[PDB]
DNA sequence: GGTTGGGGTTGG
DNA sequence: GGTTGGTGTGGTTGG
């Protein structure tokens, strides 16, 4: 129920370096 | 994980490294999918073509790292393995088909900053996801050509299946599906050995969970152009997963 | 050095 | 069927 976010980034509304990478290749 | 770069710290808190006891050795990935289970790809652990087949007391998992080969006190935690689970049809024969295995610890883990679960998607996840072009994440401490000091990670589109076909001659099947850049694309990347068992994640745009859609499963060479990397379909065995927990206990 | 390289993702 | 498809009695494996 916790599942996939993480502790130090979704937690903390704090992105990692590349994974505007990902959503960027999203439509 | 060729032409990667090193992970951020605690960038991938379900990434787990299955670890040999003797001699020592780092096997494969893994991944935590809750606190007394963890997903890897089955040829990890059975490949006769290479006399490989460990069991429980073979093996110990190290969860919460980031640095491939020190012991990194107050932040990982090793865990003992109670029982094995591989998929009942997994091929090692042939093509590696349902290359997936399920692990139970023998006691549960306690979550931290650096040790987290990934979720595993649904119909409707896998359908808005699994899409060519689209990009998800792989890691691992695996070979950095055809050995690195930190967890390594690579972002890939997935590829559509014909290109996937035409690129070997490896019976593919719908338990799998490819990823990695075309000739053309310019960028490069790619799993390569002592990767598998890995997971192939992506972060959905929906409620911004992390995915894991993929297990690192196999490929020829690592980042030729024209050729990419495979993964087991983990939505396609979706069902297997949720029966062995469910009836086994979490 | 250590279960371990060169504070830190953590003591001393 | 099964923790598992069907080329369903073995097979990359028991019953
Ligand atoms: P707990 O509180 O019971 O014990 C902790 C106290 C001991 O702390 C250390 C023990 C061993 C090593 C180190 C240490 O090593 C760093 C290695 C790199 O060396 P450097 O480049 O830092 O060399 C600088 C030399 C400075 O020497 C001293 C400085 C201060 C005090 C003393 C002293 O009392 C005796 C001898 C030398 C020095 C780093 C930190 C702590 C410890
Ligand atoms: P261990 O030693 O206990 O295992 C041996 C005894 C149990 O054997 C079996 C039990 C159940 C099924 C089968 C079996 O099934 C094959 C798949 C289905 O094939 P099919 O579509 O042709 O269906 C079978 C048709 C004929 O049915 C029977 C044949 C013989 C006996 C009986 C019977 O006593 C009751 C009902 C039907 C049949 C294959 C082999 C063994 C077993
Ligand atoms: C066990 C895993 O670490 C590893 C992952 C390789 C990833 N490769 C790339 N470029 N993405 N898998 C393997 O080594 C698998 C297991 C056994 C052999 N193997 C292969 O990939 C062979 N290189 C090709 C192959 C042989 C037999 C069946 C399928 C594929
Ligand atoms: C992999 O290794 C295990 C452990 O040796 C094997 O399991 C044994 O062998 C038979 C058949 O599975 C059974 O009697 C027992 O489960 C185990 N016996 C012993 C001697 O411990 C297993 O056979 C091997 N796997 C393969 C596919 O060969
Ligand atoms: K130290
Ligand atoms: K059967
Ligand atoms: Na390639």
């Amino acid at each position: 129920a916790d599942c996939g976010l993480r502790p130090l980034f979704e937690k903390k509304s704090l992105e990692d370096k590349t994974e505007r990478e990902l959503l960027e290749s999203y439509i | 994980i060729v032409e990667g770069s090193d992970a951020e710290i605690g960038m991938s808190p379900w990434q787990v490294m299955l670890f040999r006891k003797s001699p020592q050795e780092l096997l494969c990935g893994a991944s935590l999918i809750s606190d007394r289970w963890v997903l890897t790809a089955a040829h990890c652990l059975l490949y006769p073509p290479w006399d490989k087949n460990f069991t429980e007391n073979d093996l110990l998992v190290r969860i919460g790292k980031h640095s491939r080969t020190r012991y990194e006190r107050n932040i990982e935690k090793i865990s003992m393995l109670e029982k094995i689970y591989i998929h009942p049809r997994y091929n090692w024969r042939e093509n590696l088909d349902r290359d997936i295995a399920l692990m139970k610890l023998k006691k549960p883990v306690a979550f931290s900053d650096y040790i987290h679960p990934v979720c595993l998607p649904d119909r409707e996840t896998a359908a808005s996801l699994l899409q060519a072009g689209y990009k998800g994440r792989v890691t691992g401490w695996g070979n950095l050509k055809e050995q690195p000091s930190v967890l390594q990670v690579v972002n890939l589109p997935i590829v559509e299946r014909p290109v996937c076909k035409d690129s070997t001659r490896i019976r593919i099947t719908d338990n799998m599906f490819c990823a990695g850049y075309k000739p053309d694309e310019g960028k490069r990347g790619d799993a390569c050995e002592g990767d598998s068992g890995g997971p192939f994640v992506m972060k959905s745009p929906f409620n911004n969970r992390w995915y894991q859609m993929g297990i690192v499963s196999w490929g020829e060479g690592c980042d030729r152009d024209g050729k990419y990397g495979f993964y087991t379909h983990v939505f396609r065995l979706k069902k297997w997963i949720q029966k062995v927990i469910d009836q086994f206990g979490e």
